[PDB]
C-alpha cells in the first residue's frame, strides 16, 4: 500500500501521508497549496 | 512648457460616503470626494473645507486619482474625526485643528465603517476585505485583526469591551470576544448578504437583502455555549428593495425607542418599538378574540408566536424622497416631534422632520424644513462652455442649467431646462443656448434670468452638438436627423436660414476661428469638412473606427484634431487632408479634445477620467493630470488659455489653472541561553531550600529543543560533530531536563534519541574520563527514563500487529 | 439545504470552541462527524500529550467505543495514512490500539473492506516494530558509559 490521491473530490491527500479537507483549510493555506501545485504541474 | 495645476475644486456637496450630524439648527459633515466638507443645514452655506493637502496638478502629487472618501466618523468627546478612503487609509482629522492628526493603514480596501470607541483611545474598523482592525489612538497601531469573516463587513456593534458583534456580506453574524481575539458563536441571520445591523440593549435587528427584517434576543450571561443571540421572530418590511444601514433613536421623556431602515429605493422605514404595558395589554385582547373564534389555546399559542414580531414592535411612518437616499441619520429626538437628515445621491442634503402625539404621527407625512441644492447639480453636467469674459462657467445638466463665476466658484443664476447635450455661450457672455435630446433649442438670457425664445420644432431629432461664429451671427446645429441646419440672429431671435442634407448624424459641429471653414463628424467615421462662406464640399478624414466625438481647428487653422471612441486620437493636417501622426491617448473613448488658444498643444479628456496635455509638435504627453473618480464629460478652455474647466459624472467641476548564522552556533548560541537560564532557576530554587526568552515566549527547554528542530538533520550530525564537549556537558544537562517531563519526550522522543547517541559516540572518550558523580547520576536518570518511554511504543508497536494479525487470520478461515 | 448549512456551520463553531477550550473528546466526535483530517489529527495528537503527563483518556476513550462502523472505517483509514508516516504513525498506534480494546473483534472484521485497510496497517506497523527496538538495543551505550565510568 502506498499513499495516493484523496478519495474524496474537495479533499487533498498529499504523499506525506496527511490528508487535507478544503472546508477546514485557511484561505491563506488554500492559496499557497493552489500555488503549491501550479509549481509542480509547470515543470511536468 | 508652464505646468497646470488645479486651483480649487467645486459643485459636490455631497459626495458617496455616510452623513454625520452635530448638533449646535444642526451642522453636518459630507464627503466631498478626497475633499471633506461642512455644512450648515439651515444657513446653507459652507463653514468650512477640509483638504488633505497635495493640491492635483502637482510633480509631488500621485498619478492615479486620489481615493474617495467612503466614511465619516466625528466623535462628540473628543471632537474629532476619522476618515475612511476608497484605498483603505484611515486618517485623523481634527475639527478644530482642520489637519490630519494620525494616519493608518491597516485595510487594502475602502472602508465599510469605522466607530471611535466611548473612551476615544482606540477605533473600531470594519473594511470591505473582511478585515476588521482595533487601533489604538494613543499608540497609533493596530492591537489585532479579525479575518474569520468570509467578505465584506456591513457593520459591527461594540458597547463593551468584553464583547462584538459582526454582520458581514456573507450572511453570518458573529459574536467575537476581543479579550481572546476569537469568535465563539456563529450564526446565519439571512441567506442573502446582512446589510444593516442595529443593537438597541437586548434587541437586535437585522435587514436582509429581502425585505424580512429578523429580530434578535441576546443574553451575553448565557453561558450555554449556544445561543448567546437567538431569533424571536421575523417581520417584513413594505420595502421589497434592501435595507442599506439601521439606526435606533430612544426619547428620553418616554424612553419610547424609535428605529428607521434605510432602503436603497427612496422610500425609507421608520419603526417604532412598543412599551411593555401596551404589549401585555395588546397581547390580552388577542387571547380574547381567539376565545371568541374558538381556537385551541395550543392554536392559541401558535397564533401568539407567529405574531410575536408584532407585538414587540409598531410601525411608525415612511420616508419618501424624489431621489433615492445614498444615507440618513437620526438628528432631533423629542416627545413632540423628530427630526431625521438624509443625503441623496443627487448632490442634495434634505433635513426632514416629523411631528408624532402617542402611537402615530400627527403629520399625514414627513416634511423637510430645509433642502441644500444651491451648490448642486441634480443631474451630471453634460457639457460646459466658458464666457470671452472667461469670469462666469455655464455647466448644462439635465432639468438644470447653471452659471458659475470662478471667484465665487457658486451659482448667480439658475435656468430651467431639458435635457441638454450641447451648451454654448453667445459673445459678450450675455445669452446662454443649449440644444435638448428632444430637439427643442433653449436660449436662455443670463440678465433677464428666464428664457427669451423656444422653438420646439426647430428641430426634430435631438441636438447632439451646437456651434457659432465668432461672430455669433451665424449659428450651424448637428443632430440626429442627419441635416445641419444655419441660424441668423435678428434682432433677439433666432430664424432658420437653410438646411443641408447628410447621409449621417451630425454627432458635432466645429467652425473654424477665421470661419473659413466648417467640420463635420459622421457615425460613418467620416469627417467632411465644408466652406461656411460657400457650403462645398473641401476634404474628408477616414480611417477612425469609430465616429469621431470632437473636432477641434487651430487658430493657425491648418490643423484640425479629431478624438473618436476608437481611443486614438488623431492629428489631420487641413491643407490636404493627410494624418501627420496618430496618438493612442488614452485607454477609453476620449470624449472631448480641445486647442489650447493661440496654441498647436491640445487638451484631451476621456472616459477614464484622465486630463492629459498634449503638444502636437512633438507628438508626446507634456503631463497627465488626475484628479476625477469619474469620467470627465466635457472640457472647457478660457480664451487666455490660462485655465481650463473640467466636468465630471461625480458631479465635481475642477479648474485646471496654468502655473546568517551559520548551523552550529545556533544549537551552541541556543544551548548557552536555555542553560544558563534553567541553571539560575534551580540555583533560585537551591536558594529557597531572559529578556530575549519572555519574547520567545517558550521554555528553555522549548526554545532549543525548536532550534534542534530548525536545524536539517543532514548538517547535524556535523552540527553535534563540532560541539566541543564544555557544551556538551550542557547538551547532556538540557536532555536530563527534558526527561523530567514526559509530554515533551514523547513527543520528539526519536529525534532527542539520535542525538544523545551520537554525541556520546564522539567523545566516548573523554565522558569517561569525567570524574563528576553528579553527572553520572544524570545519565542514569537518563537511561532509565528514556527506557520506559522507548518500551512504551515498543509494546505498543508489538501487541497491534499481533492483534491485526489475528484479526486477518479469523477473517481467511471464514472465508476460505 | 439551508437547514444543512444552517447546522454544519454551528458544528463548525462548536468544534473550534472545543478545540480551544480542550475538549477534545466533544471535538473528537465533531471532528469525526464534519470529517477534518487535522481537526481529528490534532485532537488526538494533544490529547495524548496531556495523557503522557487507559489509552488516551476514559471520556475520550467511551466516545471510541460508541462509533458504530461507518466512522470507524474513516478513522482507520486515516490511521492507515498516518501509519505510513513515521513522524505520525505513534499517533495511529494509539488510536487503533484503542479500538482492539473497546470493540468486538469478531464485529470488526466482518465490516466490509477493513481487511483491506487492515493489510495496509502490517507492513509499516512491522517496519516500526523493526524501528524503535534498534533504538533500544542502541540505547544500551548508557550502561557502556556507566560501567566505563564505575572503573
Amino acid at each position: 500500500y502506498n499513499v495516493g490521491k484523496a478519495e474524496k473530490d474537495g479533499e487533498i491527500r498529499l504523499k506525506n501521508g496527511v490528508a487535507m479537507s478544503k472546508e477546514e483549510l485557511t484561505r491563506e493555506d488554500k492559496n499557497r497549496l493552489r500555488r503549491a501545485l501550479k509549481r509542480k504541474r509547470s515543470k511536468a | 512648457y508652464q505646468r497646470f495645476e488645479q486651483a480649487a475644486a467645486f459643485g459636490v456637496i455631497a459626495s458617496n460616503a455616510n452623513c454625520v450630524w452635530i448638533p449646535a439648527p444642526g451642522q453636518l459633515i459630507t464627503s466631498a470626494l478626497e475633499d471633506v466638507n461642512i455644512w450648515d443645514i439651515k444657513t446653507g452655506d459652507l463653514v468650512s473645507k477640509l483638504s488633505d493637502g497635495l493640491p492635483p496638478g502637482a510633480s509631488d502629487a500621485r498619478g492615479a486619482k486620489p481615493a474617495e472618501c467612503t466614511y465619516l466618523e466625528a466623535h462628540k468627546d473628543t471632537d474629532l474625526l476619522a476618515v475612511g478612503y476608497a484605498d483603505g487609509v484611515i486618517k485623523v482629522w481634527d475639527l478644530m485643528s482642520k489637519t490630519v492628526l494620525l494616519n493608518f493603514n491597516g485595510h487594502k480596501a475602502a472602508i465599510t465603517l469605522l466607530q471611535f470607541d466611548g473612551t476615544g483611545t482606540r477605533l473600531i474598523s470594519g473594511s470591505k476585505d473582511s478585515n476588521i482592525i482595533v487601533w489604538d489612538l494613543v499608540g497609533e497601531v493596530g492591537l489585532y485583526k479579525l479575518r474569520s469573516h468570509k467578505d465584506s463587513i456591513t457593520g459591527f456593534w461594540c458597547q463593551g469591551e468584553d464583547w462584538l458583534i459582526s454582520t458581514s456580506k456573507d450572511g453570518m453574524i458573529k459574536l467575537w470576544d476581543l479579550k481572546t481575539h476569537q469568535c465563539i458563536e456563529t450564526h446565519i441571520a439571512h441567506t442573502g448578504e446582512c446589510w444593516g445591523l442595529a443593537v438597541k440593549d437586548d434587541l437586535l435587528i437585522t435587514t436582509g437583502t429581502d425585505s424580512q427584517v429578523k429580530i434578535w434576543k441576546l443574553d451575553i450571561e448565557n453561558d450555554k455555549m449556544g445561543g448567546k443571540l437567538t431569533e424571536m421572530g421575523i417581520f417584513e418590511k413594505q420595502s421589497k428593495q434592501r435595507g442599506l444601514k439601521i439606526e435606533f433613536i430612544t426619547n428620553s421623556s418616554d424612553k419610547t425607542s424609535f428605529f428607521y431602515i434605510q432602503n436603497a429605493d427612496k422610500t425609507i422605514e421608520t419603526f417604532r418599538i412598543r412599551k411593555e404595558e401596551e404589549i401585555a395589554r395588546g397581547l390580552k385582547k388577542r387571547e380574547k378574540r381567539l376565545k371568541e373564534k374558538g381556537l385551541t389555546e395550543e392554536e392559541i399559542a401558535k397564533s401568539i408566536k407567529e405574531s410575536y414580531s408584532s407585538f414587540i414592535l409598531h410601525p411608525f411612518q415612511t420616508i419618501r424622497s424624489l431621489y433615492k437616499i445614498k444615507s440618513a441619520s437620526w438628528t432631533t429626538v423629542s416627545s413632540s416631534k423628530l427630526e431625521l437628515v438624509l443625503t441623496t445621491s443627487s448632490n442634495t442634503i434634505e433635513y426632514y422632520s416629523i411631528p408624532y402625539e402617542k402611537r402615530d404621527p400627527t403629520s399625514p407625512a414627513p416634511l423637510k424644513t430645509h433642502t441644500i441644492e444651491l451648490q448642486g447639480q441634480r443631474t451630471d453636467v453634460r457639457s460646459i462652455d466658458i464666457s470671452d469674459d472667461n469670469k462666469l462657467l455655464a455647466t448644462a445638466s439635465n432639468g438644470s442649467l447653471k452659471i458659475w463665476n470662478i471667484k465665487t466658484h457658486k451659482c448667480i443664476r439658475t435656468f430651467e431646462c431639458g435635457y441638454a447635450l450641447t451648451c454654448k455661450f453667445l459673445p459678450g457672455g450675455l445669452l446662454v443656448i443649449l440644444g435638448t435630446r428632444n430637439g427643442e433649442l433653449q436660449l436662455f438670457d443670463l440678465a433677464s434670468s428666464s428664457l427669451l425664445d423656444t422653438i420646439e420644432d426647430a428641430h426634430d431629432a435631438a441636438i447632439w452638438s451646437l456651434d457659432l461664429t465668432s461672430d455669433g451671427k451665424r449659428l450651424v446645429t448637428g443632430s440626429a436627423d442627419k441635416t445641419v441646419k444655419f441660424w441668423d440672429f435678428k434682432v433677439l431671435k433666432l430664424h432658420h436660414d437653410t438646411t443641408l442634407e447628410l447621409t449621417d448624424d451630425i454627432l458635432c459641429v466645429r467652425v473654424s476661428p477665421d470661419d473659413r471653414y466648417l467640420a463635420i463628424s459622421l457615425l460613418d467615421n467620416t469627417v467632411k469638412v465644408f466652406f461656411l462662406d460657400s457650403m462645398k464640399f473641401y476634404l474628408s478624414l477616414y480611417g477612425h473606427k469609430l465616429p469621431v466625438l470632437s473636432i477641434d481647428i487651430s487658430f493657425d487653422s491648418k490643423m484640425i484634431i479629431t478624438s473618436s471612441a476608437d481611443k486614438n486620437i488623431k492629428i489631420w493636417g487641413l491643407d490636404f487632408g493627410d494624418c501627420h501622426k496618430s496618438l493612442f491617448a488614452h485607454q477609453d473613448s476620449i470624449m472631448n479634445v480641445k486647442f489650447l488658444p493661440q496654441s498647436h498643444n491640445f487638451f484631451s479628456c476621456s472616459k477614464d477620467a484622465v486630463v492629459k496635455y498634449w503638444d502636437g509638435e512633438k507628438f508626446e504627453c507634456i503631463q497627465k493630470l488626475y484628479a476625477h473618480q469619474s469620467e470627465v464629460w466635457a472640457l472647457a478652455v478660457a480664451t487666455d488659455g490660462g485655465f481650463v474647466v473640467s466636468s465630471s459624472h461625480d458631479h465635481s467641476i475642477r479648474i485646471w489653472e496654468e502655473t546568517s548564522l551559520k548551523a552550529g552556533e545556533r544549537l551552541m548560541e541556543a544551548l548557552d541561553l536555555g542553560i544558563a537560564e534553567i541553571e539560575g532557576l534551580e540555583a533560585y530554587n537551591r536558594d529557597m531550600k531572559n529578556a530575549v526568552l519572555i519574547a520567545v515566549n517558550k521554555t528553555p527547554e522549548q526554545y532549543i529543543m525548536d532550534t534542534l528542530l530548525r536545524i536539517r538533520m543532514s548538517q547535524l550530525e556535523d552540527a553535534l560533530m563540532v560541539m566541543p564537549f564544555s557544551y556538551v556537558l550542557k547538551f547532556l544537562k538540557f536532555i536530563d531536563t527534558v526527561m523530567q517531563n514526559k509530554t515533551l519526550l514523547h513527543s520528539h522522543l526519536p529525534l532527542i534519541c539520535k542525538n544523545l547517541f551520537f554525541i556520546i559516540k564522539f567523545n566516548h572518550k573523554e565522558l569517561v574520563s569525567q570524574k563528576n558523580e553528579e553527572l553520572k547520576l544524570q545519565i542514569n536518570r537518563v537511561k532509565t527514563e528514556l527506557r520506559s518511554a522507548l518500551k512504551s511504543t515498543e509494546d505498543d508497536l508489538g501487541f497491534n500487529v499481533q492483534g491485526l494479525k489475528f484479526v486477518k487470520q479469523q477473517w481467511n478461515l471464514r472465508h476460505n | 439545504e439551508q437547514e444543512k448549512a444552517k447546522l454544519q456551520v454551528e458544528q463548525e463553531q462548536s468544534l473550534q470552541n472545543y478545540m480551544s477550550k480542550g475538549d477534545w473528546t466533544n471535538a473528537f466526535l465533531l471532528a469525526m462527524t464534519l470529517d477534518h483530517p487535522m481537526r481529528l489529527f490534532n485532537v488526538l495528537k494533544r490529547a495524548l500529550g496531556e495523557s503522557r503527563s487507559v489509552i488516551f483518556n476514559e471520556e475520550l476513550d467511551q466516545a471510541i467505543s460508541i462509533l458504530n462502523d461507518e466512522q470507524l472505517i474513516l478513522l482507520m483509514k486515516r490511521c492507515r495514512d498516518w501509519n505510513t508516516n513515521a513522524k505520525t504513525h505513534t499517533i495511529a498506534q494509539r488510536t487503533i490500539r484503542c479500538i482492539l480494546m473497546h470493540h468486538n473483534i469478531a464485529k470488526l472484521s466482518e465490516i466490509p473492506g477493513m481487511v483491506k485497510i487492515v493489510d495496509a496497517i502490517i507492513p509499516y506497523t512491522q517496519r516500526h516494530f523493526t524501528r524503535v527496538d534498534n533504538l533500544v538495543e542502541q540505547s544500551y551505550i548508557l550502561d557502556y558509559a556507566l560501567v566505563e565510568m564505575d572503573k
